[PDB]
């Protein structure tokens, strides 16, 4: 079976370099061209160019002429994409894709490699309580502010409280940091007796926070 | 005109 | 893009839908090397049509394609939930180069409209005591998964300091989003109230909070 298998996610600072690999199997590598396609956040697929695997001649679309290099290593049937002097706007999922013929382009695709370029540095979150106070139920939560990189996970009362929990996907701020919130809906009658604690875990910074959320 | 069955990867020498 | 597609199309299960792809340049020449790709998020795109109308074995026979003039069309019949995805047309454009269309988001309307529920929290005293202030507007249980969010200081629009997420699919197949308004503590206390206004399918739900 034709397979194109790409290397894993990359997180880079501007100015850094990155090299994405695209390992093929199931066919003769030098028989078919290897193309590269990008998808930036909130954008569509964009054709970047291709390399001829018999001649080594690369073709770059405008927009990808200057800092991009297509290469390959026939000894391991692998194609590479190298980007010099990375920019924030290089942030995208990069795909390799084979062309079979002019009539049949991009018949097999790699699974994609996410390359994130950000000036942000690792940072644990600041956790603030979202104090309670429709109907007999009250909403309380935790604001998980200014962290990097993803991910964060939130539980409530060490996993004992699961019903009514809504943990929202993080917003990516212009500063490059993330913030998210988790909120739980509970009986208003319980606010006097039951303690509510959000358990925040940010592994990239080796930080955990248990934040007690009380009324007033 | 482009032949749809043609392979673009051919050595053009 | 060199190939123009509608940003979005929608249909109900069972219906047929068509997605157009119009060349804006004579670089396509005879425009007979048009292919289509289905793209589910986080997965590799999949070839579903090539040379305008050829559907390969291993692609669903509900996919078809045609062209008229410089407009190629993809048609999906017997619409099913798993057809929900992005769809891209693609053309050869001479001298061993290719180009993709801008993409079309296909929504399969598999459930009824659902208005968003909105919860708005003011800044916490702890954050205020750290000389920062964040309003938190949480938006849940809406369908279709598109909203726009506007903020107001009292009755006046506020655009500075607003960060809003894209909609994300919930486990119950409705959508959620959140929006954050960053203020100084002094801005927060200087107004009678702030409002988060969520617009969904032509109607608006607004929640208000006040320093006290
Ligand atoms: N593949
Ligand atoms: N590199
Ligand atoms: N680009
Ligand atoms: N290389
Ligand atoms: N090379
Ligand atoms: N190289
Ligand atoms: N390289
Ligand atoms: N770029
Ligand atoms: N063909
Ligand atoms: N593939
Ligand atoms: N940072
Ligand atoms: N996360
Ligand atoms: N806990
Ligand atoms: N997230
Ligand atoms: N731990
Ligand atoms: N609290
Ligand atoms: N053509
Ligand atoms: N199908
Ligand atoms: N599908
Ligand atoms: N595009
Ligand atoms: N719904
Ligand atoms: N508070
Ligand atoms: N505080
Ligand atoms: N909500
Ligand atoms: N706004
Ligand atoms: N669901
Ligand atoms: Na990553
Ligand atoms: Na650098
Ligand atoms: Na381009
Ligand atoms: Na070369
Ligand atoms: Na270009
Ligand atoms: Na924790
Ligand atoms: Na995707
Ligand atoms: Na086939
Ligand atoms: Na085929
Ligand atoms: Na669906
Ligand atoms: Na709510
Ligand atoms: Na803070
Ligand atoms: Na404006």
């Amino acid at each position: 079976q034709v397979q194109l298998v790409q290397s894993g996610s990359e997180l880079k600072k501007p100015g850094a370099s990155v090299k994405v690999s695209c390992k093929t199997s199931g066919y003769t590598f030098t028989t078919y061209a290897m193309n590269w396609v990008r998808q930036a956040p909130g954008q569509g697929l964009e054709w970047m160019g291709w390399i001829n695997t018999n001649t080594g001649n690369p073709t770059y679309a405008p927009g990808f002429t200057g800092r991009f290099v297509f290469s390959f290593d026939t000894s391991v049937s692998t194609a590479y994409l190298q980007i010099s002097s990375l920019k924030a706007e290089d942030t995208a999922v990069y795909y390799c894709a084979r062309v079979y013929s002019y009539g049949v382009p991009f018949d097999y695709w790699g699974q994609g490699t996410l390359v994130t370029v950000s000036s942000a540095s690792t940072k644990g979150p600041s956790v603030f309580p979202l104090a309670p106070s429709s109907g007999g139920t009250a909403a309380l939560g935790c604001l998980v502010k200014d962290y990097f990189p993803e991910p964060v996970t939130v539980s409530w009362n060490s996993g004992a409280l699961t019903s009514g929990v809504h943990t929202f996907p993080a917003v990516l701020q212009s500063s490059g940091l993330y913030s998210l919130s988790s909120v739980v809906t509970v009986p208003s009658s319980s606010l006097g007796t039951q303690t509510y604690i959000c358990n925040v875990n940010h592994k990239p910074s080796n930080t955990k926070v248990d934040k007690k959320v009380e009324p007033k | 005109n482009v032949d749809p069955n043609a392979n673009p990867n051919v050595d053009p020498n | 893009s060199v190939l123009t597609q509608p940003a979005s199309v929608s249909g109900s299960p069972g219906q047929s839908i068509t997605i157009s792809c119009t060349a804006t340049s004579s670089n396509v020449g005879s425009f007979n090397l048009v292919s289509w790709y289905q793209h589910h998020p986080g997965k590799a795109p999949k070839l579903i049509i090539h040379e305008v109308s050829k559907r390969p074995s291993g692609a669903s026979n509900r996919f078809s394609g045609s062209k008229s003039g410089n407009t190629a069309s993809l048609t999906i019949s017997g619409l099913q939930a798993e057809d929900e995805a992005d769809y891209y047309c693609c053309s050869y454009v001479g001298s061993d180069t290719w180009v993709f269309g801008g993409g079309t988001k296909l929504t399969v309307l598999g459930q009824p409209k659902a208005a968003p529920s909105v919860t708005l929290f003011p800044p916490s005293s702890e954050e205020l005591q750290a000389n920062k202030a964040t309003l938190v507007c949480l938006i849940s249980d809406f369908y279709p998964g598109a909203v726009t969010v506007a903020w107001k200081a009292d009755s006046s629009p506020v655009k500075a300091g607003v960060e809003t997420t894209t909609p994300s699919k919930q486990s119950n197949n409705k959508y959620a989003a959140s929006s954050y308004l960053s203020l100084t503590p002094e801005q927060w206390k200087s107004h009678r109230s702030y409002s988060c206004q969520v617009t969904h399918e032509g109607s608006t739900v607004e929640k208000t909070v006040a320093p006290t």
